[PDB]
């Protein structure tokens, strides 16, 4: 019942939730990120999963932005989560791929709720 | 609120150069 969209692999982040301007890892090495429909639901999701932990569950919504901080590396807020996400890529290729596919997510998510 | 007035810098691993 869930489908694979894209998959990449990044190191993820959390922004520090006091100080608003420090990064936390939130993985130890590079993981696996990726979009999925969710065919029960009709959603759109970021998933990212650490074996036992989920570190990235971002339901993903028009209004959400993907904001590209660097040629590398790239953050979005989740509201839901009350969290920052960033992801950290080895080359600038997969961040371009990551944000032009969270665009087309985007508006996949609007589309969708029509 | 989560919404930032500035930007926060990048990890110090995937911060463009300055210089």
């Amino acid at each position: 019942g869930e489908q694979p969209i894209f998959t990449t692999r990044a190191h993820v982040f959390q922004i520090d939730p006091s100080t608003k301007k420090n990064w936390v890892p939130a993985s130890k090495q590079a993981v696996t990120v990726s979009y999925f429909y969710d065919v029960t639901r009709n959603s759109y999701r970021i998933i990212s999963v650490d074996g036992a932990k989920v570190i990235i569950n971002s339901t993903i919504t028009p209004n959400m932005t993907f904001t590209k901080t660097s040629q590398k590396f790239g953050q979005w807020a989740d509201s839901r989560a009350n969290t920052v996400f960033g992801l950290g890529f080895s080359s600038e290729l997969q961040l371009t791929k990551f944000a032009e596919k969270f665009q087309e997510v985007r508006e996949a998510a609007r589309l969708a709720r029509d | 609120l989560l919404n930032f007035d500035e930007l926060p810098e990048p990890p110090a691993t995937f911060c463009d150069p300055e210089e």
